[PDB]
């Protein structure tokens, strides 16, 4: 359940697809707030024209090495 | 006027630091062990 | 009962312990003092001299060493007195080093050795 | 006005505060596009800090030398000068809440100490009886005074374990 | 019934030694001796650690304290459904039994035996220690 | 030494005497309960003061108590 | 016939028990000579999870 | 504890850094051969200089973090 | 066997165990629980200790005024006490190196010093002190006293000097000859030496012993105190252009009461001292001849005791048996003792602060902090201390008996109530402090500082305008120009004052603000948690429902077992124990509030604390980050200053409280089991098993376990805040 | 059914659902009431 909802995560609340045509420049998000009671300043700018939090569990790169190119497969 | 010498904390540091502890743990060390006849 | 192994069991560590000073049971203890003394001061002439803050400076560096190692022999020296008064108060063959007097002059042994042995030690450098 | 502060609406690090806040999400939009998520989200933020700034002013709070909101807790001077609302309305609303809360839980309480297994209540809660307690809490002031008045709120002190002194 | 007396020369149990045995408190204060009758050789836990095998017939262990010989006794009764019984021997070669000390263990009532450290009262009747103060030491009120 | 004491509300259970890991404890015949029976402290030079005596009784309050007294090598449990 | 009723309900007056100001339950009461014949349990455990406990006859109460 | 420290100072000292023309710039200048010999140097050149990163978060994306910075030693 | 020490303790002298020496030391004061102590013997004792500490105490300050005319730099200081820092003492260490040795060698001395922040300097400047030689005098005078009050000790414990029990017992007495001789007398006398020395010092004029009884303190030479007219003393003060030490600006009056502080030195008025002190000297003496000693009038203190009972009975029996019960008791006199002096150490940082009566003291920034925190937390352990003998008095003379329905009976009669409400409001205090700062914190985290819910303290700026100050403007008793109140002290003492308190740059009356409102709950909550431990402590030490028989155990004991339910730390010493954190946490927090607010004022950036104050992030990293840069640069690979020290005992204390916080967690059995490991290795092992110990090693107890750890965790503390306060403060200044 | 009520009737079921219930309803109120300070 935990890994299905890391790659439903990468796949509908992530900036994976901008990442892989900028990987170092693009910071990996795949976590976004709500906006209420002013928490939507956590999403800073993460790049690639996405509002997030930045990741640092490496999903990016690990799916990178698997060949996944779409949200489609994740 | 109770100035003491220039030479004073050279004697006098040394002493309270290394003499004076020794033989007030030495005299204590004896004193504890002493055994009741 | 206990653990017998051949580490605690070997007749050369046996034989090796029986010839050491402490474990000669015979000699007095003066003699022991003196040998354990000497053999004691020798070695720590080395780490005062080769380590101390006046490592670097020549013409001193031995000075300094061997007068650092004499303190140490004689703060051992009253270790070893304190020790004895403390621990002998009342009451094969009972070793006479284990007792007031032989204690005190097994102190006295290690003190004159000692302070040999840091004397001998400085001079074997020069 | 009060410990010699002034309204916020007059204030003049309370709307620098504002420009500043406004200057920085201002800032931050500007390097995303102008019909994008990132945009819309970040132009409801700063319309949120316009409507909050104005609300905090309309509402006459006073502000001191750093430009931020000061509340009064006296009920004279609250009273006195319209500041009510900051502290003394909220007090008696979470001492409405707060009494309700305690007297559903001791009516619960009182309630299911009466069965067989008091305990079993205890760890599994009936829901039925907490949902009818939890309605009629509502009259908990009056409900509170009249037990309290007719001697049935307190427990005689010969009914009260104490320790040997 | 008449006490017992200690049988220096009686078989140990097959045990190939250890390191929390004995240590100089045997040698110049006192030590702990335990004997037992076994029906059969079996393997048991030694309270020093580690499992030794009691042989057929007489039994006896040296310990350094009272607990280890308690609890070696208290294993051989609910385990095996023994009845063990220890001494307190001193370096001069005295010898003292010591459990059970009249012949009956202490668990079951038996006659004879004279109550030692009793009160007559409850704990809520002891009384304050201002009573008590100034005393020759550090008294407590349940103590008179 | 430590001071063990028992209570005329022993009720006779024994349990305080299985429960004593150093044999302190034993029962002695007695007339002021069902069992006919009350316990005893008549080695008190043995005990360590581990307090289970106190944790097998059942009497409310506890009819055995274990005040720490003076510490000796008995008292303390030491094997060496 | 001495003591309380069995079955009845009666108030600890013994200030050092746990129970002390509490109602427990007459279990049974002793027709000797005893010091507590009077049996009280209790519906609360104590401390150490017993549930009832002995007393005299001026220690408890028809309460 | 000390093991990550260690890690983290390492690699911020002597691995991890930008690249420019003639030599590379690390992130803490290679200040761990001369500091991480003292206790003081842990303290001052590791924990207090490399904490202003998450005390001064506020008002950012990663304020959270300073946030549970606080809520942490709670 | 059975050895001598201790020598008061014949069952820990038959302890073979390593515990024997740590209990002689640790219950070598606790005369009641010694062999065959007597209560007569037992007041001859503490009579000796007394006269012991006397001798210690003045020894003591002999050493400093010794050391601060031999290697200080007193005769310069007094010049220019603006620009040159205080020296406290010479350093002589071999293991200084170079730099060190130039490092510290600064305040114009020779060689490497110590910079003073007791504030010595500025008291003996303002007392009169002028030369090395009178500090070389009043040296060599209070060790004369020390060896007198020593031989005092000594002599009355020899026989025909014994006081009898009957002796010590006189309150009637003892209560009339401190009033009016210790404290009255010495009030006098103190007046004396300022209307004789201190004032004309402070005018440029010396008297000393060879002049003074040729010197007139004031030019009508006691006439108008003989005919009556007093005024003729307030006449001509100094003015508002006075030097100290000089005659340039100097009046002539002794007695004054013009209030506020002086021009130049920003500390009140010598003549105001005087005044002061005369006053006190009056009322103390006369309160003096209260009581009847042997002259058939006075007052007995039992007769008022049992004549003070309220008609309807709301405290019972009142205050009937309470004279007996006070004065057979030397706890509740040792507990009642210590609350009073714990909240007069707390009055005189309080007032030192505000009110610096030393000239120069309010410029030495680095003095203000140490004594306001030094006074502080001395007051805070005496607080523990009163409340922990008002649990021993509990346990150990209490008598149920002799106080049957007093007020003492009652308090016991509903600890509960006491206990459960000092509960709820400590409850009450720390969620909403805590609720509030999260609330800012999540606040300024979210970039909303207009968000933050700021509570203005109105009642303590209400009671400020009450005071004078017109900063808020409530205009109301001294704020207001028409009040009964102000107009009747225009022409005394509200001038002064009032342009004291209006001053911004002083510390008479701060302006506060939310932040000083919320660490004020946050102080308010300390007090009162510490309170509760230490109330809950002393009221079930007699016992409770777990252990209905405490009372047995005595004051201090390690537990009753794991039965029950577990009984750890039930005693009444294990209270204080836990209240202690509590006490260090609570004097954390005030230090913290007091030496942030004055950081910022000093600074002359107000507005950083105003800002930072009312969210924990703001109190981390501008008060505690911000701070500590200078100290933690003490010593660093490009070299060291002369603030290394202080750097050294910053990390000293954190490893003093890293090592007591493994006493505090880890128990006896573990140590216990490791130790006998080590006791088999060393009998087993060859050439160092022939040497044995004459103390069986056993672990610490569980009672010295948590006494040792608390008393690292205690040191920890104290040198790391005392470190750090000294460092910031003497670096940014 | 009806042990699977009592089972949802228990403190920790009861409790995460009441729980539920009232943040769900704080963060409604603070949803279309945004930033309430003052009354």
């Amino acid at each position: 359940i935990w890994l299905s909802g890391m790659y439903f995560h990468g796949a509908r609340f992530s900036n994976y697809e901008a990442w892989l045509s900028d990987p170092t420049h693009i910071k990996p998000s795949a976590q976004v707030v709500w906006p209420i009671v002013g928490q939507e300043i956590l999403n800073g700018d993460v790049g690639g024209g996405f509002q997030g939090i930045q990741i640092t569990s490496g999903f990016f790169q690990l799916w990178r090495a698997s060949g996944i190119t779409s949200e489609l497969q994740l | 006027p109770f100035v003491p010498p220039s030479w004073a904390p050279s004697v006098f540091v040394p002493l309270t630091g290394l003499v004076l502890p020794a033989i007030a743990m030495a005299t204590l060390f004896v004193y504890i062990e002493k055994e009741a006849p | 009962g206990m653990l017998e192994t051949p580490v605690t069991s070997a007749p050369i560590v046996a034989t090796y312990l029986s010839n050491l000073p402490a474990y000669r049971t015979g000699v007095a203890p003066v003699l022991r003092g003196v040998e354990i003394g000497l053999a004691h001061g020798f070695l720590l002439a080395g780490p005062f001299i080769k380590l101390g803050p006046l490592r670097n400076v020549p013409e001193t560096a031995e000075i300094a060493g061997s007068l650092s190692a004499a303190g140490l022999v004689l703060i051992l020296a009253l270790c070893l007195s304190i020790y004895g008064s403390a621990q002998f108060q009342s009451t094969v063959a009972r070793d006479p080093l284990f007792s007031a007097d032989g204690w005190s002059e097994f102190a006295a042994g290690f003190l004159v050795g000692g302070e040999a042995g840091v004397a001998w030690a400085y001079v074997c450098t020069q | 006005d009060i410990a010699g502060l002034t309204p916020c609406s007059e204030s003049k690090a309370y709307a620098k505060l504002e420009k500043k806040e406004l200057k920085t999400l201002e800032k931050r939009l500007k390097q995303y596009e102008a019909d994008s998520a990132p945009a819309v989200a970040l132009k409801a933020t700063m319309e949120r800090t316009k409507a909050r700034f104005a609300n905090y002013a309309k509402a006459g709070l006073l502000c001191g030398n750093d430009g931020l909101p000061h509340l009064i807790a006296d009920p004279g001077l609250a009273l006195k000068y319209g500041h009510a609302g900051e502290v003394f309305i909220p007090t008696f609303g979470f001492l409405y809440v707060a009494g309700y809360i305690g007297y559903v839980g001791r009516q619960y309480l009182i309630a299911v100490k009466g069965e067989a297994k008091p305990t079993d209540k205890e760890i599994i809660i009936d829901v039925p009886l907490a949902t009818k307690l939890a309605w009629q809490g509502a009259g908990w002031p009056l409900a509170a005074v009249q037990e309290l008045q007719r001697g049935t709120l307190l427990e005689k002190e010969e009914n009260i374990t104490v320790s040997p002194r | 019934w008449t006490v017992p007396t200690l049988n220096p020369d009686t078989p140990s149990p097959i045990f190939g030694g250890s390191t929390g045995g004995l240590l100089r408190k045997a040698q110049t204060e006192e030590f702990y001796v335990i004997t037992w009758e076994a029906k059969k050789e079996q393997i048991f836990e030694m309270p020093t650690g580690g499992a030794a095998i009691m042989r057929q017939g007489p039994n006896l262990l040296k310990f350094g304290k009272k607990e280890q010989c308690l609890a070696l006794t208290t294993q051989l009764r609910n385990k095996f459904k023994l009845t063990p019984c220890f001494y307190r021997v001193f370096p001069d070669g005295k010898v003292q039994y010591l459990h059970p000390a009249d012949g009956v263990y202490p668990e079951k009532v038996n006659a004879g035996r004279v109550g030692a450290n009793q009160n007559m009262r409850r704990i809520g009747q002891n009384v304050n220690p201002i009573k008590v103060k100034f005393s020759g030491r550090m008294m407590s009120p349940a103590e008179i | 030494a430590h001071i063990v004491k028992i209570y005329d509300t022993c009720i006779g259970c024994t349990q305080c005497v299985r429960a004593c890991p150093l044999d302190v404890l034993e029962m002695v015949p007695w007339d002021g309960c069902k069992a006919s029976q009350m316990a005893s402290a008549p080695r008190t030079e043995d005990c360590v003061g581990c307090k289970r005596c106190e944790t097998a009784c059942p009497t409310d309050f506890l009819s055995v108590r274990v005040y720490l007294g003076s510490e000796s090598t008995r008292s303390m449990g030491l094997s060496y | 016939e001495v003591g309380p009723k069995r079955g009845s309900l009666v108030k600890i007056l013994r200030p050092e028990s746990y129970w002390f100001n509490q109602v427990g339950k007459v279990v049974s009461v002793d027709q000797s000579g005893v010091r507590y014949p009077v049996v009280v349990r209790f519906e609360n455990q104590n401390y150490a999870g017993v549930t009832t406990n002995n007393y005299a006859l001026d220690e408890v109460v028809a309460a | 504890s000390i093991v990550i420290f260690h890690f983290s100072w390492k690699m911020q000292s002597d691995v991890w850094g930008t690249v420019t023309a003639s030599g590379v710039s690390h992130i803490t200048g290679g200040n761990f051969a001369q500091s991480a010999n003292t206790i003081n140097g842990w303290l001052r050149d590791f924990l207090w200089a490399q904490s202003s990163q998450v005390i001064q978060s506020y008002g950012s994306a990663l304020s959270a973090y300073g946030l549970i910075f606080l809520g942490a030693h709670f | 066997a059975t050895k001598l020490f201790p020598k008061f303790s014949q069952g820990l002298a038959q302890d073979p165990t390593t515990r024997r020496i740590w209990y002689g030391l640790a219950m070598a004061h606790d005369f009641e629980s010694h062999d065959g102590m007597t209560e007569e013997n037992l007041y001859q004792k503490i009579f000796a200790s007394h006269f012991g500490q006397l001798s210690i105490i003045f020894l003591w300050t002999s050493g400093n005024l010794f050391h601060v005319a031999w290697q200080g730099n007193f005769e310069q200081w007094v010049t220019d006490p603006v620009h040159i820092r205080p020296i406290a003492h010479a350093i002589w260490d071999p293991h200084f190196g170079q730099p060190a040795v130039e490092a510290f060698t600064r305040g114009g001395a020779s060689g490497p010093v110590n910079i003073s922040t007791s504030g010595v300097y500025q008291w003996w400047y303002t007392i009169g002190m002028r030369t090395n030689q009178d500090l070389y005098v009043g040296s060599v005078f209070l060790a004369l006293v020390s060896a007198i009050f020593l031989f005092a000790g000594w002599l009355h414990l020899q026989p025909n000097f014994q006081p009898s029990l009957s002796w010590f017992k006189d309150a009637e007495s003892r209560l009339n000859h401190h009033l009016s001789g210790l404290f009255g007398v010495s009030s006098l006398a103190w007046t004396g030496h300022l209307v004789h020395v201190a004032i004309p010092e402070s005018r440029g004029q010396h008297v000393g012993w060879d002049n003074f009884l040729s010197v007139l303190p004031h030019p009508q030479g006691l006439t108008p105190f003989f005919t009556g007219n007093w005024a003729a003393y307030a006449q001509s003060p100094d003015t508002a252009s006075h030097v100290f030490g000089t005659a340039q600006g100097s009046g002539q009056a002794i007695l004054t009461f013009l209030g506020g502080f002086h021009p130049q030195t920003q500390s009140l008025w010598l003549t105001d001292m005087a005044h002061h002190h005369l006053a006190i000297a009056v009322i103390f003496i006369v309160a003096g001849h209260m009581y009847r000693t042997n002259f058939g009038i006075g007052h007995r203190m039992q007769a008022i005791l049992e004549a003070h009972t309220p008609p309807s009975g709301s405290l019972g029996a009142g205050h009937k048996g309470l004279f007996d019960t006070v004065n057979n008791s030397l706890h509740f006199q040792l507990g009642l003792a210590l609350a009073s002096v714990g909240t007069i150490t707390s009055l005189v940082a309080q007032h030192m602060y505000s009110l610096p009566p030393y000239a120069f003291q309010a410029i030495d920034f680095t003095t203000q902090a140490a004594l306001y925190t030094h006074h502080q937390y001395i007051a805070g352990f005496i607080m523990c201390g009163a409340f922990a003998h008002g649990a021993i008095f509990f346990i150990r003379d209490y008598d149920p008996e002799q106080n049957k329905g007093n007020v003492l009976a009652r308090m016991l009669d509903h600890k509960e109530a006491l206990i459960s409400h000092l509960s709820w409001v400590s409850l009450f205090l720390g969620f909403h402090t805590l609720g509030l700062y999260v609330h800012n914190d999540v606040m300024q985290a979210f970039g909303t500082p207009e968000k933050q819910i700021l509570i203005e303290p109105v009642f303590a700026q209400w009671i400020q305008a009450a005071h004078g100050k017109a900063l808020y403007g409530f205009d109301f008793l001294l704020s207001s120009k028409t009040s009964a109140a102000f107009a009747n002290g225009q022409s005394l003492w509200l001038p002064g004052w009032l342009d004291a308190i209006n001053n911004n740059q002083n510390s008479l009356f701060l302006t506060i603000g939310p932040g000083d409102f919320l660490v004020h709950h946050a102080i308010a909550l300390g007090l009162h948690t510490t309170t509760l431990i230490l109330v809950k402590g002393a009221l079930d030490a007699r016992g409770s429902k777990l252990m209905p028989d405490k009372k047995d155990f005595g004051y201090s004991f390690p537990c009753d077992g794991p039965g029950r339910g577990g009984t750890c730390d039930i005693s009444a010493y294990d209270a204080f124990y836990l209240a202690v954190f509590w006490m260090l946490n609570t004097i954390g927090w005030v230090t913290f509030y007091w030496h942030w607010k004055h950081l910022t004022l000093w600074q002359g950036n107000v507005a950083q604390f105003d800002e930072s104050s009312t969210y924990l992030m703001g109190w981390l990293r501008d008060y505690l980050w911000l701070n500590s840069s200078q100290l933690i640069n003490g010593y660093n690979p490009f070299g060291m200053n002369s603030l290394s020290v202080w750097a050294w005992t910053f990390l000293f204390g954190h490893l003093i409280y890293a090592t007591g916080f493994m006493f505090l967690i880890s128990w006896r059995g573990y140590w216990q089991e490791l130790i006998e490991t080590l006791v088999w290795a060393h009998e087993k092992t060859p050439l160092a098993n022939l040497v044995y110990w004459k103390d069986k090693p056993v672990a610490l107890s569980i009672v010295q376990a948590r006494l040792v750890g608390l008393a690292h965790f205690s040191v920890g503390y104290i040198f790391t805040y005392a470190a750090f306060l000294i460092a910031s403060t003497s670096g940014r200044f | 059914m009806k042990d699977f009520t009592t089972y949802l009737s228990t403190a920790p079921v009861i409790a995460t659902i009441w729980f539920t219930f009232t943040a769900g309803l704080l963060i409604e109120i603070n949803r279309y009431f945004p930033d309430p300070l003052v009354f």
